[PDB]
DNA sequence: GCATCCGTGAGTCGAGGGTAATAAGCAGGGATTCGCCCGGGTGTCAACTCTTTTTTT
DNA sequence: AAAAAAAGAGTTGACACCCGGGCGAATCCCTGCTATAATGGGAGCTGTCACGGATGC
């Protein structure tokens, strides 16, 4: 229900934003989504409307989780 | 995990190390009961128990412990996975030679010790004596006695100091016996200090393949195999069918075969029969080895019952089963379903229609899913009952399921990247699956027969990856070129230029409107006609503020689809008083597809869609007998041209004759009625009342673009012209008829055989295309954008092209997406309009347009000297996005894809000159260029050719007294490619080879960027020669990293010596994958033969970098979402070893 | 340095469903395999004795 | 305010039986031996090019 257009203007790499906006439904799969109402919205769609009005660089925590082993 | 894929020659230790047990009895199973046998090729003890936890016999059967082994038995208790990973090896009483070595393309056993391949053949099959370790008597080694008085009667020399061995034995000691540093010392000594002029192209393949054995590490023997694996008892399965009738694979009778034939040896070396026996069942043994491998080489082996070949392991791996489309890169794939497609209006650009019947098959576990977590079910087996009996509260499920899950529809033929696009799948009645008018032009098919797939994502990131990446409303322009895809194909564009129209004889003219609303409101009541001379107010917006709304004088028709444009400056009513022709709406929506966003562009194309069928279905666009008229002048033209041509053939010689006759008054008669007939139609006939009565049908439809065009209307309407016979000649007889009036049999059968030679050749042309593009994927596979910037300062000039004096190509938009190289300045004002690197936008493409301009230096990616891979500062703007091209997206495969979509609509020059012109390959003899300069020397004194010219300081079109400079076009048309790119640079070949294919392109009207044909030329050219022998005897061509690797090296290891410089060498697409690095990207798409038997002896390792790599390995590709999954892995391997180091 | 001869290629998705032919003979001895039956370890039941939570006194 | 028992445990003999291991018996597979004279074999293309390479004097 929501373009890629802002999104692709938050982040210009647009393979990138990928990677986060699935980082930011397993995060919202539990004890998430305080930023943004569901309105009616999957997970993926919710992360991806979430994504125009966030921190795009939130990549650190996807770093650190595979960071050791 | 696993890296570094090598492969190399098998030793019979390694081979004996993987066996379990040999096989010595050829008995598959038991006719009474069906088990496996003792030593049969299906057996238990050798391959793993059949049963599961269960062994033979029934005495451990319990299935609780797996490392017991059943004693009266004989076998383990195991999964019957194991089975699979299982091989058995055969002994052999006699060596056997490789036929693989043997009888391939270059004689890889030939090429050792100097042994030519005629006399190879010889020993192997027992016909003469090879002789070995000579003594002071005469009959020298390597002699080959043929006779066999020489090697009996021959023999009267002592029964000692001299050996003679006849069959694979000779080959075996022979290969044992040979050395391999002495003979490339050897070698070593005479390449070097040689004339070189045919001794060179035998030394430099020996010195090669002797270097490759050395260090490889596998010696020459190994190529006479002794022991034979067999394939588990998995890949050659003998299931039972339906009915008693069992159904083998036919490899059993291979290794059936060599079991009976070296069991049969074997009993004949203990009776000691008579060596003309035994020899015989040797060669039968060696024929039954090499033909179990590869079955086409030697005779072929055909079995009593059936009438096929059989086939082998090489044939297996080819064509039918082998990697190439039927398991690793296409195979069948599950979750996915296929039905007939239909037309649907009322559905939105990203929204499809789906039965409830395949939508209830393909989300199965999602409905599971749902009805565990909503609830409404208990256990999962319980749950699989419900759907079954299709109760009414699954529906509610079904709906709840499908909001949001992105399904990925394709057509057959996909050509291009448009062909897969991801919908949001709606429930639906009936079995067809609903489309959108707009997409099914992206699809490129009809709505007559076709069918389409459909897929879905499993995968939570797969599900979101499709959303933003797949979904039709991002491909909303061509990948080839910057054309927008959701153009208006037949209705629409109808219906928009009828509204377009205007009229000045119509009723209600004059009168002010304010609002849209009053304009509507005397439409419903009749005062105002449709479209007529009107001055209404609107508002435009061109200041980027505010405006007072100026009247403005338009007909109804227009402005009311100006209302659906957005308000932004530079686009507005005034682009709406032209025709609004099929181009016209092509161009509009490019237009605010730049200016504005892309949602604004995919409204209004969904509003526009909506406005053109409402006002095609009001109108009468019905084509009916009185549309199509004949012009009155026909009727005298075509008499006045049968009375002039009678004159021509009482005069007559009759070529001549025939030849003037028909090309004169036929052909100025055919378009002396077409221009009648166009004049006839295009004119508007005044009705009595004073408005005009309406407008013709056949015309509006060839005037707006959609389906009719000027050819025919012309057949239709027109006199038709002449056929053309199958010979390729023009028939003499005039075909004076069209389709309205009755046509004889006589001019039929010539439009029946025009029409059969078309078909005929539409058919064949096709395939060329696909194959085509077959293989320019693989050439260009690995070309990924990997770095941002890679700071080159080189360039190559683009001028436009002009034919006369007019162009057919605007600078402007030859240069637009790409980054300037160097600062252009403005022509007589000393003014600096680019800077020397920055992105050439639409505003700096028409400020360049505008003031004129001569060529300008711009980045590319074939001037490119960055690391592997290709940079995203000389590729340029994106041709799907407005954007400049993001890093990780693949460019070789989209190149490759855009230009093999224009194909199969080409034709000297077309699609076979295409493919011979990227193959690079001879075309014709042609002058060789001078390649001199100043004064030019005679050439050769007459020796059927001319060499070469030397100035120190056939026909013929040059004069010897003339001057002659390096680059002087001294040629017949259609040049070498090869001695083009000796002479002049690379540059100069490459805009030469992008200059034809872009004629050939445009010859037929199909526009294409020239960067993916600089990208292929690139990916053509990468390797180069030696000419120094400085750390590097040889002068083959060499990939171009090891050069810009090894003499770095070379240089730092010790400076005095020399240095090593050689010009690049171009070779054609099909070649550039057979010396690739990666043997797997080389085995796909060429024989399996020559790139597994080449690569084995040399044991090069596979380290998976390229694309097609891991879609065999089933791993992600380097690419995108891949390549940044791999910086990332990379960044935190990084950032973990920094955290190692401080806790040592 | 040229003339003659032997390998590779041919698009892609869909339908359609199973098949088919020759035919020596008998005597010696062992290995294999199917029927019955005793049998010892596994189940399925009559039927004799401590504990205790109350329910009754 | 007191004081003993249907269950709950715990066994103790008492069958019912169910594949296992032998005893048989009935029957499969192998191998060799037959004495007038037998004395070199039957398909298969051949209605695509074109390239790209491997032998020869
Ligand atoms: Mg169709
Ligand atoms: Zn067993
Ligand atoms: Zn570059």
């Amino acid at each position: 229900r929501v373009t890629v257009e802002d999104c692709v203007e938050k982040v210009p790499n647009r393979f990138a934003l990928v990677l986060l906006s699935a980082h930011r439904a397993r995060g919202i799969s539990a004890g998430a989504a305080l930023m943004v109402d569901r309105d009616n919205d999957k997970n993926p769609v919710v992360a991806l409307r979430e994504i125009a009005d966030d921190v795009i660089d939130h990549e650190g925590l996807k770093e650190h989780l595979i960071s050791t082993l | 995990t696993f890296d570094q894929i090598r492969i190399s020659l098998a030793s019979p230790e390694k081979i004996r190390s993987w066996s379990f047990g040999e096989i010595k009895k050829p008995e598959t199973i038991n006719y009474r009961t069906f088990k496996p046998e003792r030593d049969g090729l299906f057996c238990a003890r050798i391959f793993g128990p059949t049963k599961d936890y269960e062994c033979l016999c029934g005495k451990y059967k319990r299935m609780k412990y797996k490392g017991i082994i059943c004693e009266k038995c004989g076998v383990e208790v195991t999964l019957a996975r194991v089975r699979r990973e299982r091989m058995g090896h055969i002994e052999l009483a006699s060596p056997v030679a490789h036929i693989w070595f043997l009888k391939s393309l270059p004689s890889r056993i030939a090429m050792m010790l100097d042994m030519p391949l005629k006399d190879i053949e010889r020993v192997l099959y027992f016909e003469y004596y090879i002789v070995t370790e000579p003594g002071l008597t005469p009959l020298k080694q390597h002699q080959l006695l043929s006779e066999d008085d020489y090697m009996r009667a021959q023999e009267e020399y002592g029964d000692d100091s001299f050996t003679a061995e006849i069959g694979a034995e000779a080959i075996q000691n022979l290969l044992k016996a040979i050395d391999l540093e002495k003979e490339a010392e050897r070698l070593r000594e005479e390449l070097s200090g040689t004339v070189s002029d045919m001794k060179q192209k035998k030394f430099s393949k020996r010195l090669k393949i002797l270097e490759a054995f050395q260090e490889s590490g596998n010696r020459p023997e190994w190529m006479v195999l002794t022991v034979v694996p067999v394939i588990p008892p998995e890949l050659r399965p003998l299931v039972p069918l339906d009915g008693g009738r069992f159904a083998t694979s036919d490899l059993n009778d291979l290794y059936r075969r060599v079991i009976n034939r070296n069991n049969r040896l074997k009993r004949l070396i203990e009776l000691r029969a008579p060596d003309i026996i035994i020899r015989n069942e040797k060669r039968m043994l060696q024929e039954s080895v090499d033909a179990l491998f590869d079955n086409g080489r030697r005779g072929r082996v055909i079995t009593g019952a059936n009438k096929r070949p059989l086939k082998s392991l090489a044939d297996m791996l080819k064509g039918k089963q082998g990697r190439f489309r039927q398991n690793l890169l296409g195979k069948r794939v599950d979750y996915s379903g296929r039905s007939v497609i239909v037309v649907g209006p009322e559905l939105k650009l990203h929204e499809c229609g789906l039965p409830k019947k395949m939508a209830l098959e393909l989300f199965k576990p999602f409905i599971y899913a749902r009805l565990d977590a909503k609830g409404l079910s208990g256990t999962v087996k319980q749950s699989k009952r419900m759907v079954e009996r299709e109760q009414p509260q699954v529906w509610d499920i079904l709906e709840e399921v499908i909001r949001e899950h992105p399904v990925l529809l394709n057509r057959a033929p996909t050509l291009h990247r448009l062909g897969i696009q991801a919908f949001e799948p709606k429930l639906i009645e009936g079995k067809a699956i609903q489309l959108h008018p707009l997409v099914c032009a992206a699809f490129n098919a009809d709505f007559d027969g076709d069918q389409m797939a459909v897929h879905v994502p499993l995968s939570l990131e797969a599900q979101l990856e499709a959303r933003v990446l797949m979904m039709s409303t991002n491909n909303i322009l061509s990948p080839a070129n910057g054309r927008p895809i959701i153009v208006p194909s037949q209705d629409i564009v109808l219906g928009l230029y009828y509204l377009s129209v205007a009229r000045d004889g119509e009723p209600g003219e004059g009168k002010i409107f304010a609002d849209l609303g009053e304009i509507e409101a005397a439409m419903d009541a009749g005062v105002v006609s449709l479209h007529a001379k009107i001055k209404a107010r609107h508002t435009e917006m061109t200041p980027e503020g505010v405006l007072l709304r100026k009247v403005i004088d338009t007909t109804p028709g227009r402005m009311k689809i100006a209302a659906l444009l957005p308000h932004h400056p530079q686009i507005g009513h005034r682009l709406i008083e032209k025709a609004l022709t099929k181009k016209e709406i092509g161009n509009l929506i490019d237009i605010v597809y730049r200016h504005c966003g892309q949602k604004a562009t995919v409204i209004f194309a969904d509003k526009v869609m909506g406005l053109g069928f409402k006002e095609a279905a009001k109108a009468g666009i019905s084509f009916g007998k009185d549309d199509i008229i004949i012009p009155v002048r026909k009727t005298a033209i075509v008499e006045e041209t049968r009375k002039l041509a009678e004159e021509y053939e009482q005069q007559y010689i009759t070529k001549g004759e025939k030849y003037n006759k028909v090309v004169d008054a036929w052909a100025k008669a055919t378009d002396r009625v077409a221009d009648e007939m166009m004049a006839e139609l295009q004119m508007k006939h005044k009705d009595e009342n004073g408005r005009e009565k309406e407008i013709n049908a056949i015309y509006m439809m060839a005037h707006s673009g959609a389906r009719g065009s000027q050819a025919q209307m012309k057949q239709l309407g027109g006199m038709r012209g002449l056929m053309a016979k199958p010979s390729g000649e023009i028939i003499e007889t005039p075909i004076v008829s069209n389709f309205k009036e009755g046509l004889t049999v006589q001019e039929y059968f010539n439009s029946t055989h025009g029409a059969r030679k078309g078909l005929a050749d539409t058919a064949l042309k096709t395939a060329n295309s696909g194959y085509l593009t077959r293989r320019l994927v693989d050439v260009a596979q690995d070309c990924i954008i990997v770095e941002e910037d890679c700071g080159t300062t080189k360039g190559i000039t683009l001028r436009a092209v002009v034919e006369g004096g007019d162009v057919l190509v605007s600078l402007g938009s030859r240069v637009l997406g790409r980054f300037t190289a160097e600062d252009v300045k403005d022509p007589g004002t000393g003014e600096l309009v680019v800077p020397a690197d920055t992105y050439i936008d639409e505003n700096i493409a028409d400020a360049i347009e505008a003031a004129v301009v001569q060529s300008v230096k711009v980045r590319s990616v074939l001037t490119c000297e960055a690391k592997i891979g290709v940079c995203g500062a000389c590729y340029g703007r994106d041709l799907a996005r407005g954007t400049p091209v993001n890093i990780g997206e693949a460019v070789g495969v989209i190149a490759a894809q855009s230009i093999g979509e224009p194909g199969t609509q080409l034709t000297t020059g077309g699609l076979p000159r295409v493919a011979e012109l990227f193959e690079a390959r001879r075309p014709k003899d042609c002058a060789v260029i001078a390649e001199m300069d100043g004064r030019v020397e005679f050439g050769k004194d007459y020796k059927n050719k001319r060499r070469i010219k030397i100035t120190p300081d056939k026909h013929i079109a040059v004069h010897d007294g003339d001057y002659i400079t390096k680059g002087e076009y001294i040629i017949d048309g259609n040049p070498d490619p090869h001695d083009i790119l000796r002479i002049l640079g690379v540059e100069a070949l490459a805009n030469f080879l992008v200059d034809e294919i872009q004629e050939v392109y445009r010859l037929q009207g199909v526009p294409i960027n020239d960067k993916h044909i600089e990208t292929i030329v690139r990916q053509m050219l990468q390797k180069v020669e030696i000419l120094e022998p400085g750390d590097t005897g040889l002068i083959k061509g060499d990939h171009l990293d090891k050069p810009e690797f090894d003499k770095e090296q070379e240089k730092a290891i010790a400076r005095g010596g020399r240095p090593a410089v050689t010009q690049p060498v171009l070779l054609g697409i099909t070649k550039a994958s057979l010396q690739t690095k990666s043997f797997i990207s080389a085995a796909s798409f060429q024989e399996t033969t020559r790139v597994l038997t080449e690569a084995s002896v040399h044991g090069k390792t596979d380290t998976l970098e390229g694309l097609k790599e891991n879609v065999i390995v089933g791993r992600l590709i380097p690419a995108g979402t891949g390549s940044y999954l791999r910086s990332l892995q990379r960044v935190a391997a990084k950032r973990d070893e920094q955290l190692a180091q401080q806790r040592e």
